[PDB]
């Protein structure tokens, strides 16, 4: 099915992602309720809830949502048409992390006003959101922040770890953003950047323009080897570009691989213009649409019959002892997920096999 | 003299029930008297042989589950069976299906027996549940409702 695609509708609706500038008015809004009821109709809903999740988690680290209400309305819309409760709980943490945040940047703000650090105050905001549901990688991964950015987390960690004492903070550096200021020649024009991107450019910003070659980018960055491929395939092909920032690459080819040694150069006089007429006063954003961040069939045949065999044990039992006794019998096996139980659960009542109490809803009886 | 009584070749009616009347089986079984009420046979009586060769089969079944039949026969309200016989027949603890093995082992074993010279005929069947008590369950209660409708006397 279309899945993903259709997906892509929503994000030209609930919020200005990238091309969806197209916004008449609050009626479009009715038409992505039609869109709910076409998730209603098809199959394979995982798909479609991922890149949903995905899109929600760019727009709003990002804070290019075109409208709230309607972004705070689509979880009760998506609930009412049906979806899995581990989505719209995530949902519903995601959202009042981001509440919070807003609080704790104010109050850092505020309080952090007289070490004046290395930027202004109210150049610098803090986003902490917690990682349960926000993200679910685990990986640390090195990018050799400048010096500008290295007297910035000991404070924020300082002050988080005084407020809210018990938890350790864990930065991000793939989702971060900033901006920054070039003085290419005839035109200074300010660039949208992410932190691997960031420390690639100013790598080569120690010595004038100068050249530098890919071993030594990757021995100054520091990054993860072929992530660092990556942030170059940002700088150098970054698409609808008349003419990139950094505007080498030795021997041609391409930026997906094969780089080798090649001896990338930014480019002084670089014709990096706004509508390519006097970029005074331009803006480019180069982050782009990243937001980087037992087979089926023949196992879950396993546990169908555990539970009927609990169930044929003894009859009467509680949704919490049956889940006691389920995993109880099933650790030999592979361990069991929270998904499957549940998917199990619905297709026994569903054929009828047990009967749900009326009285009590936890309470199940055998046939 | 010590114990009076003693035996050489005497009996009495408990060695008496054991014998096959033939014209006897043939009457009640034409009569049909079960079959004009529901509240008949109450009482009955299982020798003793049957019943070890049931609770070995159920114990080398080990944790798992067995099934097997029984023999015997029906005499006024009284029904009375006196044999055992295990069947080849595996599955989880929790279910057992009788596949073809079962179905060429029965008629294989009352043929032999009926070589022998055992005259009895299928009375019922008897399964093992290995730790929720003694009670038939829906599977169960709509076999022995099939059983007992085409094949009106059994008993589980």
């Amino acid at each position: 099915k279309c899945p993903e695609l259709l997906a892509n509708y929503c994000d030209m609706l609930l919020r200005k992602t990238p091309l969806s500038k197209k916004l008449t008015s609050e009626e479009i809004e009715a038409k992505l309720k039609e869109v709910l009821l076409v998730l209603k109709y098809v199959q394979n809903k995982d798909v479609f809830m991922r890149y949903h999740k995905a899109h929600l988690t760019r727009r709003l680290i990002l804070d290019i949502s075109a409208d709230s209400e309607i972004e705070e309305n689509m979880v009760e819309w998506l609930r009412e048409v049906g979806m899995p409760a581990d989505y719209v709980n995530k949902l519903a943490r995601m959202f009042q992390d981001i509440k919070v945040s807003e609080d704790l940047n104010q109050a850092f703000k505020e309080m952090h006003k007289n070490n004046k650090l290395a930027l202004p105050a109210d150049s610098v905001n803090i986003k902490i959101l917690n990682a349960g549901a926000w993200s679910r990688s685990s990986e640390k991964v090195f990018v050799s922040l400048p010096t500008e950015l290295e007297d910035l987390i000991p404070e924020v960690e300082e002050f988080y770890k005084k407020n809210h004492s018990g938890r350790k903070l864990h930065w991000h550096h793939l989702m971060s953003n900033g901006i920054i200021t070039f003085k290419n020649e005839v035109g200074q024009y300010d660039l949208e950047v992410t932190t691997f991107q960031l420390a690639v450019l100013f790598a080569w910003n120690q010595r004038p323009r100068e050249k530098i070659s890919f071993e030594n980018l990757k021995l100054a960055t520091e990054l993860p080897d072929a992530e660092l491929r990556r942030t170059l395939w940002s700088l150098v092909a970054f698409p609808k570009l008349k003419r990139q920032v950094l505007l080498y690459e030795p021997q041609v080819n391409s930026p997906k691989d094969f780089t080798e040694g090649t001896l990338f150069s930014v480019n002084q006089e670089f014709s990096l213009i706004k509508n390519a007429k006097v970029q005074k006063r331009g803006k480019i954003n180069l982050i782009g649409r990243l937001q980087l961040t037992g087979i089926v069939q023949l196992r879950i045949l396993r546990t169908q019959e555990a539970i009927i065999q609990i169930m044929k044990m003894r009859k009467k039992i509680s949704n919490a002892q049956l889940q006691t006794e389920l995993v109880e019998i099933l650790k030999n096996m592979f361990l069991p997920q929270k998904k499957m139980i549940k998917e199990q659960i619905e297709w026994l009542i569903e054929h009828k096999y047990i009967r749900r109490d009326e009285s009590d809803i936890n309470t199940f009886i055998y046939m | 003299t010590w114990e009076l009584a003693n035996n050489m070749q005497e009996a009495q009616s408990i060695d008496e029930i054991y014998k096959y009347d033939k014209k006897q089986q043939q009457e009640i079984l034409a009569a049909k008297p079960w079959t004009k009420d529901h509240h008949y046979f109450k009482y009955c009586k299982i020798s003793a042989l049957a019943l070890l060769k049931m609770v070995m089969h159920a114990r080398s079944g080990g944790n798992l589950a067995v099934m097997g039949l029984m023999l015997g026969k029906v005499d006024g309200e009284t029904m009375i069976i006196m044999d055992s016989f295990a069947l080849p027949v595996e599955g989880t603890e929790t279910r057992v299906n009788a596949q073809a093995a079962a179905y060429e082992y029965m008629a294989a074993y009352i043929e032999n027996a009926k070589q022998v010279g055992r005259l009895e005929n299928a009375i019922g069947w008897y399964h093992s549940h290995p730790g929720y008590g003694c009670w038939l369950s829906g599977i169960n209660v709509s076999t022995q409702m099939l059983n007992q409708q085409f094949q009106e006397p059994f008993v589980a």
